[PDB]
């Protein structure tokens, strides 16, 4: 607890997905576009790395659909898990929403 | 065919949690009575469902259609689930007619300050038809209601508003 | 056969400030492009921290981008059509090796 | 002490490949004769080296300093490698004096249209004390030469230009 090494926590990713993680940007609509660009790209990093193994559908699911399923998972899970590194939460969300068989 | 863009947009359920009209796949499918398709891999891609619903709720039925709304005030109305088939239908003179075709390097200045329907055809890394959405042109950026895919081969724009 | 959201070439273009054609102001285009590359790199870095690379919790995030960029430029050009994430993991292993 | 911001900025080597003054760690360390530190984990974080070099090349020596330039026209000039120690030095009345302290929610409007030196203090996961950089205030965003860290606890701004 506050011994963190990760660049995004679950809480920071969720705030980016919601359009509220670019305080350096002046226009509120640009702030939203930048925030969502960060969350989409963070999710893409984890998705691309794990497509073989942890989840299935990489060639046939639109990237923004991943964000929708990750967001519902981040909201459904207990609130204290948001202090964890975001990437393991994204991998968990993808496994649950796009399981391999 | 005449459509008020502000009416169409007000009726559009977005897949973007940042957007005022966000509705998750789980909630979208519940509203229209498709609970049994939630997490069925044939129904992961919701873009053409979301655009179909915007038209239906604005009093414009989607005919022909792959599917129907099974619940609520719009039970029986048509939903096209396939982005390619919906883009084809929109192209008909009885719907939106011929769109303005663009490329990634021209779509932003092409759309300009105009609002309308946009189709991103053949997206790199995605084997689906592509993405269909509503777009607002602005000074700073194009803003799609759900997502923009300028990595696409061609972009079709149907203008409905200039402001 | 391409299923990945970013190729090596697309990540390198984002790092260089040239992957936001939806954005009007050229300085905003650069800021958005770099935000995407930083965040994609962060996703891979956070997931692989302590298994493939060492220095998470010490090394400033933007320093990772500098080492990844030099790796993407040094490597044989045909590897840029590969998924970006495996290239980032390779770059981190080389620049921030563990034992 | 007065320094021309345009001179300081023109002399700053950026770690951002998108930036016109980009110089990789490998090239930065070669210019100053520190090839033997490339990939030494005590030298991973280059922010205070890059700001030290901008000052030295603008005719402002960093005194005292942890290290010295070992090669070229600026051989023997001081480099502070530690971001916390450089921020402390800049605070002295002999250098830039007391900065304007801000918070993440206030730093963008606080900086405004001003240009200067910025210190992002206490970033989660970033050793040496934080990040120090050059910043240009604009209408659209703050632009740091290498990186901005508004996730920091406090932000110090030293204005040098208002344009």
């Amino acid at each position: 607890p506050a011994e963190r090494t990760w660049i995004f926590s679950g809480a920071e990713l969720k705030q980016a997905i919601e359009g509220k993680l670019a305080p350096d940007v002046s226009d509120p609509e640009m702030r939203r576009l930048v925030s969502v660009a960060k969350s989409s790209a963070y999710i893409a990093g984890v998705a691309d790395l794990t497509s073989g193994s942890d989840w299935c559908g990489a060639g046939a699911v639109a990237p923004h659909e991943l964000t929708d399923r990750i967001y519902t998972y981040l909201g459904d899970m207990p609130a204290e898990k948001l202090d964890e590194q975001a990437a393991t939460l994204v991998r968990e969300a993808l496994k649950v929403s796009f399981p391999c068989e | 065919m005449r459509v008020n863009f502000d009416t169409l947009y007000s009726n559009y359920p977005s897949s973007d949690p940042s957007h005022p009209n966000y509705l998750s796949q789980r909630d979208l499918f519940t509203e229209i009575g498709w609970e049994s398709f939630i997490g069925n891999p044939n129904y992961h891609n919701t873009c053409a469902i979301r655009v179909s619903i915007a038209f239906v709720k604005s009093g414009i039925n989607i005919v022909p259609s792959s599917h129907r709304i099974q619940k609520g005030p719009y039970a029986g109305k048509g939903i096209e689930v396939n982005m390619r088939r919906l883009a084809t239908l929109m192209k008909r003179t009885s719907y939106l007619g011929e769109p303005d075709p663009y490329t990634p390097a021209t779509a932003r200045n092409g759309i300009g300050a105009r609002n309308g329907v946009v189709a991103f055809n053949n997206i790199p890394g995605y084997t689906g038809g592509g993405h269909i959405d509503l777009v607002r042109g602005g000074s700073e950026a194009t803003q799609c209601a759900s997502a923009c895919y300028y990595n696409s081969e061609t972009i079709w724009f149907w203008p409905l508003q200039a402001s």
